DNA sequence: GAGCGTATGGCCATACGCT
DNA sequence: GAGCGTATGGCCATACGCT
């Protein structure tokens, strides 16, 4: 057959470019996870990976994900659960790993065959209420499973360990944060739906980094937050101590995010040996896991060292900038947002989940209470169930005489066939009372929930509260005025 | 090996050279093939976007090579259609969205340094089972019967109709430019 | 502290070299299986991956097995299980294989991201009734999962499918063979104990290899029979075709065992350019799926095909010879066995399989006849039984109640208290009183089996014809007088 | 340095060890895990070639066994010099497994043969590391340091040689060519 | 200047015993 | 001889977009 080269080369790419960004490179504002990072959490999930358990093998984990929900390489499923588990790159981790899991100097972690991971705590929150029917699921890759469209993510993910993915036509940049100052704006936005990005920010008042460091000016972060767009300056710790008689010695604690430590080393060398900065005497990673990050310049006698300091700032990956550009999937397309946008998208899925549970738990409850009506009328009338069940020669019989009889639903009749005798015992009667006359009241505390708009809303405060109580921490980086 | 697999005959008429992605399908492929007709040449990993490289570069790219070896035309203003040793060069990549960018790639290199192979009706793409599962994961019995038997194949003749269109089109695609690109995407957006 | 020299080697030695020998590279005469084989079959039976489900991708077998049984590379594993699903390594293959799984070319498999696999119909025997109590599990290597220390085995694998290992002071080379033959032989041997190696011979013609071809003699294989060691001069199929003006060629048709084709050919190849052979015009490998093996060498005018032919026999891989050295693990140790000793073995193990089920499928009879009393005595006095339950205030006076009034045991009472109602409707009691007449019968049945050494032993045997008349095939190699 | 050696910062050789970790996996974390000033990593790579059974022309042309007497800085053989050693410590460092036994062997094995006086010297260690099943890969870079690479907390056994006709007879039979010796020591030991 | 992070896996050497 | 089969995995190049 034949074939035009025009529509073949625009049938291919855009095909290609459509699945990288709407299933590869871009998160979902939902939950901030790329399918990969989905995959790997819900395998953790299925498999009942938990914190409370052993920690399981690498690659049990990167081959059931992959022969589920995956159908990639192993390479590229283990590389993104490694970067999950490491405290330098996710802000609050969402992996814990066990053995060589890489470090700041760009080192990989140890092969899938060495190493051992399970999910951490805060990573429970992604998962909280999932087979509650809160968020949708679909088909895998050939039909043989089913897997999550989104986790529920009880706390804001995709803002809290940030993203950075390159697609086709586009990319994304989003940085880490801190999520007592994410929740609190979340609360700020619920109450107050016309909130600016400059009261936003009397909240959230930057990046956090995981790597900490300095932020210098909120000029940047400003701009970033307004248009999705920004750059910001990140800078390393260094502090200039006085050793010697007139001796003195730079010391860099704090070095900026995604910023390769041992690269970074070598720039500075590399400027020392073709004389490009002079002053420095000695350069050495003294960096320890008690220590951490400890990189000493040892500066020259007569020599400024807070001259030499800046012209590393501006000479090398001392300071950094970020380039924000958040780009989302937002309704299954790519977009451009800003903070009040990641915001509003992440606490209107919040809703839905909290919405959604409140729904699937009071059809189980109507579900239950109905069921407990009918072995209700059964233990009242036992006598007279044994003789209409007793008279019956098939099962058949039993469940139309016993609907026809005792005014029964077919889901009635079936559950009295299915009652244990154990059940006609003096305190196994009064435990089915018991659990109706709980469940009546549990029914209307559910009704009153779906009700009433402002009682949801409240709901999603409160356990966004909790979770801030719980895993909130301490900002690491500091925003320089 | 990972280099080219070629067949037994010496007229290029009816020689075929089939470009397969990666090298697990380009094992099966070899064992499946017409020992007679059939060359095999597998390539490995992405291949190099020649309209966004320089020459140097191109030259230096080692699949870019093999498959000039191969071929034995050459390229840019020596290219010389007489000197080809096969007058059917098939594309045969997964049947996936990646299947799809190397499909690109490859009629990329192909209309910047071999365009009169396209115009003479020499490049062909395989059509092997859309069945979600990739070559890799295909027995050489049903990669034969499928998409290299003549008897039951079904290969995609690549055609040139409008060259300025074309230039157009490698040049939006598959061009430095990306705000042309991210405008291709958002307006062909669902298809 | 200090350590001598010599005893560090000396235990250092001694410890790789027993656990390479009992746990590595040597088989168990009883199911023929090396740790590794054995661990890939029951992680693909525990997992369900039979032959009526679908194919299950191998990262996802390997990660699992690795992961809950074996305890070292990926690669390892995946090889193992790679050979088990090759027609022409395994005589009998007993892994099924989806994908790139090499061929005879020396050509490698897949990598485990591409390619699925599932267990072959066979492989059912070889787990069928594991779950009796016919074989003892031990503890894994973490301790968190139990394995098998032998598999059933139903069909003799040790001789089916053969096997190659190197170990630490000894290595085994045992060939595979037909099972209608050895079947046959086993079944000979059950009847006359003091069977000669010359008479199983009548049944066990010598090795049969997947990759068929010729053997040289019955001279090598009765050595082999008789001493557990000899050498069997494999030899090529190949004919010689009288062409048009004189002219001759060679076609090779099928190869020795375990012979790499590609590599046979450029020895082939070698000597012609090397003109160490005369009279080779050109050579082929004309090898397709349609026809199988098919290597032509074509022959000069003036050149006799028969001599050029005999030469290669001498001079290349076309003719190999299969050194025998029958060495097994025997009672945990590793033995050098005789064709008789590996199927006497093997019937041992039949008939302590089939004892053990027997005891374990009685156990469960005798259990389930007792329930079926205590259920009979219920329904025969149902209304009593009910009023006794409804009198009782917990669930442990119901228990005493029944068992002080109605001459019940604690297993009977707490049957009778999980029954469900549903058992009270006329076809549902007729059928307890038909499982319990059924019962007694298989019981007795049962009962008469661990009674009469010979009824278990015709038992062995009636089962081990099934599996002949099942999995028994043509021969395939042809041994030459 | 990416999968050679990794040197100690100190000049003297008293003051300065070198540890024979065993994999690739465990020389990335003890290269982590170390006192970089005392402390230097050698990894091997794969099983170390059996010394016993090779011809000189293979031993040296062998990159695994080159890249040790490199280190050492010692020479082979009779042009062997206890006075010019690199380190005072050679700390053999394998996995708590049968095969980290065997390695175990095969460097014993070249050290006894080609290294002898360093053996007699007191100068050959082994590292004892928890047994539990996991070995070296398995282990984090801070589990590493405080399990064995702190000579504080650090369990070394020193090799000594009490019989070197004793010692010549048991490398010949364990390590040699003839196996009928080697499979009746198995046999009579188990 | 170049490198972030998800995508498209063969090659190499060694132990061990037999022939 | 050299290679059978279970054991002890980093290196290499490419797409893609931003700064
Ligand atoms: C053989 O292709 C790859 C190369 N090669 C590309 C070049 C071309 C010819 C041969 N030599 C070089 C190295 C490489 F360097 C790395 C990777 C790689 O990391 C990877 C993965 O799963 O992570 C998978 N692949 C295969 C799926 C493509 C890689
Ligand atoms: C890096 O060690 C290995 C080599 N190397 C040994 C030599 C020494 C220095 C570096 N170069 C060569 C290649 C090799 F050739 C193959 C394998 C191998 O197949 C394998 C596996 O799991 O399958 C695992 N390993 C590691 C567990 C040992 C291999
Ligand atoms: C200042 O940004 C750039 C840098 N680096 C500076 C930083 C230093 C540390 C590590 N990398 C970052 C990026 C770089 F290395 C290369 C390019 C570059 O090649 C390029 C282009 O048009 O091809 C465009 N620019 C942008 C100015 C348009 C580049
Ligand atoms: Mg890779
Ligand atoms: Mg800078
Ligand atoms: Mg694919
Ligand atoms: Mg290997
Ligand atoms: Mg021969
Ligand atoms: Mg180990
Ligand atoms: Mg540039």
């Amino acid at each position: 057959n034949e074939r035009n080269i025009t529509s073949e080369m625009r049938e291919s790419f855009l095909d290609y470019a459509m699945s990288v960004i709407v299933a590869r490179a871009l998160p979902d504002v939902r939950d901030g996870l790329k399918p990969v990072h989905r995959r790997i959490l819900y395998g953790l999930n299925e498999q009942g990976m938990t914190p409370d358990k052993s920690y399981k093998k690498s690659a049990r984990i990167v081959g059931d994900v992959m022969g589920k929900y995956h159908p990639h390489g192993d390479s590229s499923i283990y590389e993104a659960m490694v970067r999950m588990a490491q405290d330098f790159s996710y802000r609050y981790p969402l992996v814990d790993g066990q053995g060589n899991f890489g470090s700041m100097d760009g080192d990989g972690a140890a092969a899938m065959r060495y190493t051992e991971a399970r999910m951490t705590k805060i990573t429970l929150e992604l998962l909280r209420d999932i087979n509650k029917d809160t968020i949708d699921f679909i088909d895998n890759y050939d039909g043989n499973e089913r897997e999550p469209s989104v986790l529920p993510a009880r706390f804001p993910n995709l803002l809290a360990n940030g993203a950075s993915g390159i697609a086709v036509g586009m990319a994304t940049n989003i940085p880490p944060h801190n999520l007592t100052e994410l929740i609190n704006g979340v609360l700020s936005l619920s109450k107050n739906p016309d909130i600016s990005i400059a009261e936003l920010m009397e909240d959230i008042e930057g990046p956090d980094f995981p790597t900490a460091g300095l932020i210098l000016g909120k000029s940047g972060i400003r701009r970033a937050y307004e248009t999705g767009r920004g750059s910001i300056q990140m800078r390393s710790r260094a502090v200039i101590e006085e050793r010697g008689g007139g001796r003195q010695r730079i010391v860099v604690t704090e070095i900026p995010f995604q910023v390769n430590k041992a690269r970074m080393i070598e720039k500075i060398a590399e400027l020392v040996r073709d004389k490009k900065i002079d002053g420095i005497t000695d350069l050495r990673d003294e960096t320890s896991l008690r220590t951490g990050v400890r990189v000493v310049i040892d500066v020259r006698k007569d020599a400024n060292a807070s001259v030499i300091l800046n012209n590393l700032y501006k000479q090398t990956p001392l300071q950094t900038s970020f380039g924000v550009n958040m780009i989302a999937l937002v309704n299954g397309r790519p977009k451009l947002i800003n903070l009040k946008e990641a915001l509003v998208h992440y606490l209107e899925h919040q809703k839905t989940v909290v919405r959604r549970r409140t729904q699937y738990n009071l059809r189980k409850a109507k579900d239950r209470a109905h069921i407990l009506e009918g072995l209700r009328i059964a233990l009242d009338h036992i006598d007279e169930i044994i003789s209409t069940i007793r008279e019956s020669d098939t099962d058949k019989v039993a469940m139309e005489s016993l609907q026809q009889r005792f005014k029964l639903s077919e889901k009635q009749a079936q559950a009295i066939l299915d009652m244990r005798l154990r059940r006609l015992t003096g305190l196994e009667r009064d435990k089915i009372e018991a659990e109706y006359n709980e469940l009546l009241n549990y029914i209307s505390e559910l009704e009153t929930i779906l009700a009433d708009e402002e009682v949801l809303l409240q709901l999603v405060r409160d356990e966004l509260t909790e979770i801030r109580d719980r895993f909130g921490d301490d900002r690491r980086t500091e925003i320089q005025l | 090996p990972g280099k080219l697999a070629d067949c037994s005959s010496k007229s290029p008429e009816e020689c075929e050279i089939f470009l397969v992605e990666g090298d697990s399908a380009g094992g099966s492929t070899k064992s499946g093939r017409d020992s007679r007709t059939q060359a095999i040449l597998p390539l490995r990993g992405k291949i190099l976007n020649v309209e966004k490289a320089r020459l140097d570069r191109i030259l230096n790219n080692n699949e870019i090579r093999q498959m000039i070896t191969a071929f034995g035309t050459g390229i840019g203003g020596d290219f010389d259609l007489a000197k080809a040793r096969y007058h059917k060069i098939v594309i045969m990549t997964d049947a996936d969205v990646d299947g799809a960018h190397i499909r690109t790639l490859l009629l990329t290199f192909f209309y910047r340094f071999m365009r009169p192979l396209i115009e003479a009706g020499y490049v062909y793409i395989a059509q092997p089972p859309t069945g979600y599962k990739g070559l890799g994961e295909m027995n050489a019995d049903q990669l034969w019967e499928t998409t290299m038997n003549p008897e039951h194949r079904a290969l995609l003749q690549v055609k040139l109709e409008d060259a300025i269109e074309a230039d157009q089109t490698f040049e939006m695609l598959m061009g430095d430019v990306v705000e042309n690109r991210r405008q291709f995407i958002e307006d062909n957006a669902v298809y």
